[PDB]
RNA sequence: AUAUGGAUUCUUCACGGUAACGUAACUGAAUGUGGAGACGUCGGCGCGAGCCCUGGGAGGAGUUAUCUUUUCUUCUUAACAGCUUAUCACCCCGGAAUUGGUUUAUCCGGAGAUGGGGUCUUAUGGCUGGAAGAGGCCAGCACCUUUGCUGGCUCCGGUGCGCUUGUGACGGCCCGUGAAAAUCCACAGGAAGGAAUAGUUUUCAUGCCAGGUCGUACUGAUAACCGCAGCAGGUCUCCAAGGUGAACAGCCUCUAGUUGAUAGAAUAAUGUAGAUAAGGGAAGUCGGCAAAAUAGAUCCGUAACUUCGGGAUAAGGAUUGGCUCUAAGGGUCGGACGAUCAACUUAGAACUGGUACGGACAAGGGGAAUCUGACUGUCUAAUUAAAACAUAGCAUUGCGAUGGUCAGAAAGUGAUGUUGACGCAAU
RNA sequence: UUCAAAUGAGAACUUUGAAGACUGAAGUGGGGAAAGGUUCCACGUCAACAGCAGUUGGACGUGGGUUAGUCGAUCCUAAGA
């Protein structure tokens, strides 16, 4: 039945004002204030979440190693495999047609 | 803050250069359903990070602690 | 799978003062104490020992320290000796009982 | 409000050493005819209108 | 401001309100040859700066203030 | 700022996996492209956290005429770090009508389902490090004392249309489709820079230095703000225990907080506030003003009229406590049936009483018509809430931009206009 | 609201203890945004103020108190200026 307070100024309850309640090693309940979630990268064609790409806030892909923000392929971290593959696929197909 | 199960980097880091201090800490805990052991802990200060080496086994335990650097601060306890 | 369970009270301090019963006292627990249901069900399960100076109850049934706390303090009370006498435990599953 | 400019605080700051009594020794100059400080400020009588 | 001085080798100081903590630290250790772990300063509600500067484990406050004067 | 280790190079700028993709690293200028920042609301469903409820055990306290293996209370684990953990999505194999799979909610499949085997986001959870050395609960000892010492325990479970909150996949709605920028990252591109007795990577690990300035006390209101005041007024928001019950209703209690508002004595009239009445029942009064009656839930039953949606809780009836029982409604586990565990939901039957039972609290009066406005909505702050205003619908009027309507003292000046007749403007 | 003790020249009103009650988690609880500006805390202390009282106080006198690389401001842009 312990009762909780904010730990900043802010009393009111936006979206960088929301709260999560811990039980602290003192034995109390105490709030926690956390960030907002993050947002899976974007495939750039077809706009779905990109696979094998860690999902973080912006400034934090700066702190993290390349092996986390792209995939060994080409457009690793821009385009998913499914579209990469449309885009070799009528490439190849175009060209040849150009020619006769 | 980091864990640490082999020996073989342990020694390693007590010769950093930049390792002044260590502790040891003794823990009694029980098993799963047997007699009670004592449980022993090797804390290394970095100047980063803080490694620890857990080892269930008093007979290794003590090879250990007298394996230990002499030029290193021990704390005991 | 139901290993006996041994709780040890000590009286050697009230007994000095000649104003308790050891007897007494393992007897009361003998008529007292319910055994799966009932009082008088000691099938071979409780048994409460006496030597003159502690008291001993051996239990492979449903048996507990606070169990017998709450028998003994309810004898202590039958014969006025709560202001005096107190039931204290030193380590687990013994017990003692104090003077002061 | 506990959120205050450096402006306002150094303003309330000058008003609290303002506000007290006038020294005794200064009464018995030659020529004195100064009794209270005319100026005096409670916080709950008259605000500083800030 | 004593008890900071025996108990937490803390030295306390008013100082100018144009000085910030980089000024503050250098001119404590010409003026008393003592090494500075790290100053914290505030602004009291009377208009003046008041500086809680904590000496280095190689040197012990009240030694430093006793030399200094203030008891 | 910089060094070492590691990685890489004589095929100069790494390898594995059919693939989804994996990793301790693993050259990338101009320029270009993309992503994150970055977003409405409502509904049910899944999962997580805290809280609530509860079993065993180890301590302390309370009650003890009698009863109660009883009542109360302590049993906790931060940021961060390592390993692991997922609905959705995706990959390979395979080729489907006797169509199958599948959500509470009907969508999906030869543009490749079901099924078998894999990959990935880490919301979230688990274990370990942090970390028991802390914190919590007790016991045995010293003592004006600067105030201490020594001991133990701090463990293992269950449950859910629960409450609060977060989140995921979905669904409903619009002539309404529900910010911007700083900032960070990836890719495309290939300008340069580069090895053999030698170089390069500070997006891998470790190590070194620094992080200024201003705010920070307290009240936040029946006494710290504004109303001339220590004024029953006014003033934005977060946290939210147990019981009763549909419930953030009323009523009682735990934690915490108050016990403040000039008092004493007496009990006349008249008042203010709260109440009850024999018989009659609106005869009172401009007028049923005021008050009374009705009230929850279950079952039965329900007219004229109607824009077919309503009217409707129409109207009008019955039942309701306590106690002892019965019947039905589930999860999991080794393969045809058993064993075991855990939810309040509904229906029915006996017995029982001063015939009482939504027992306090809580809680619709109804019907037959006329005038008027369609409806929801809106205004005379401090005498008027209405039939007044608005509204959808209907109709008229101007205008194709060198224009209509309107603004400005003027202007190399403005609004409609990020507009173009399914528009703007004026009635 | 009540009893007793302590303090004091003086106590229905200050302090401590005991008892009886209330707010009943959309609180008379625990934090804040505006606004106020030292009202915060200790010692001393009662002429005036707290529409009775007063030994008490948000009163009077004298002092003490607000510590940040991580919480905010600072930076960004919104209608707009
Ligand atoms: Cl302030
Ligand atoms: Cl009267
Ligand atoms: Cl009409
Ligand atoms: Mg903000
Ligand atoms: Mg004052
Ligand atoms: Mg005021
Ligand atoms: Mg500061
Ligand atoms: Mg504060
Ligand atoms: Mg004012
Ligand atoms: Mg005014
Ligand atoms: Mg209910
Ligand atoms: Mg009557
Ligand atoms: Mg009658
Ligand atoms: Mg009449
Ligand atoms: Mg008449
Ligand atoms: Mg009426
Ligand atoms: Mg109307
Ligand atoms: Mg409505
Ligand atoms: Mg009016
Ligand atoms: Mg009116
Ligand atoms: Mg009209
Ligand atoms: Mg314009
Ligand atoms: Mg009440
Ligand atoms: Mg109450
Ligand atoms: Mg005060
Ligand atoms: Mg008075
Ligand atoms: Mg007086
Ligand atoms: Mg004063
Ligand atoms: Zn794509």
């Amino acid at each position: 039945a312990q009762r909780v307070t904010f730990r900043r100024r802010n009393p009111y309850n936006t979206r960088s004002n929301k709260i999560k309640v811990v039980k602290t090693p003192g034995g109390i309940l105490r709030a926690q204030h956390v960030k907002k979630l993050a947002t899976r990268p974007k495939c750039g064609d077809c706009g779905s979440a990109l696979q094998g790409i860690s999902t973080l806030r912006p400034r934090q892909y700066a702190t993290v190693s390349k092996t986390h923000k792209t995939v060994s392929r080409a457009y690793g971290g821009s385009r998913c495999a499914n579209c990469v593959k449309e885009r070799i696929i009528r490439a190849f197909l175009i060209e040849e047609q150009k020619i006769v | 803050a980091r864990e640490i199960t082999d020996i073989k980097q342990f020694l390693e880091l007590t010769r950093r250069a930049d390792v002044k201090t260590a502790t040891v800490k003794i823990n009694k805990k029980l098993n799963k359903a047997g007699k009670p052991f004592r449980q022993t802990k090797f804390k290394v200060r970095g100047s980063s990070s803080l490694y620890t080496l857990v080892i269930n086994d008093a007979g290794k335990a003590k090879k250990l602690i007298q394996s230990l650097p002499p030029t290193l601060k021990v704390n005991r306890l | 799978q139901k290993i006996a369970k041994t709780f040890t009270v000590d009286v050697s301090s009230p007994t000095e003062n000649g104003v308790f019963d050891p007897a007494s006292y393992a007897k009361y627990l003998i008529d007292h104490i319910k055994v799966e249901g009932a009082v008088g069900n000691l099938g071979n399960a409780v048994t409460v020992t006496e030597d003159g100076t502690v008291v001993t109850v051996v239990s492979t049934a449903k048996f507990s320290g606070k169990y017998l706390k709450y028998l003994t303090k309810k004898y202590l009370k039958k014969n006025q000796l709560r202001d005096w006498i107190r039931f204290v435990s030193t380590k687990t599953n013994e017990y003692r009982l104090a003077f002061y | 409000a506990s959120h205050k400019t450096f402006r306002i605080k150094r303003f309330l700051a000058k008003k609290q050493k303002q506000n007290r009594p006038i020294p005794q020794w200064i009464q018995m100059k030659t020529g004195n005819k100064i009794m209270y400080n005319s100026k005096r400020r409670h916080w709950r009588r008259t605000k500083l209108g800030l | 401001a004593m008890k900071k001085v025996e108990d937490g080798n803390i030295l306390v100081f008013q100082v100018s309100m144009k000085a910030n903590k980089y000024q503050i630290k250098k001119a404590v250790k010409e003026l008393y040859e003592v090494d500075v772990l790290k100053v914290n300063t505030l602004v009291r509600p009377n208009g003046t700066k008041k500086a809680y500067v904590r000496l280095t484990a190689d040197y012990d406050a009240l030694d430093i203030a006793n030399r200094i004067g203030y008891i």
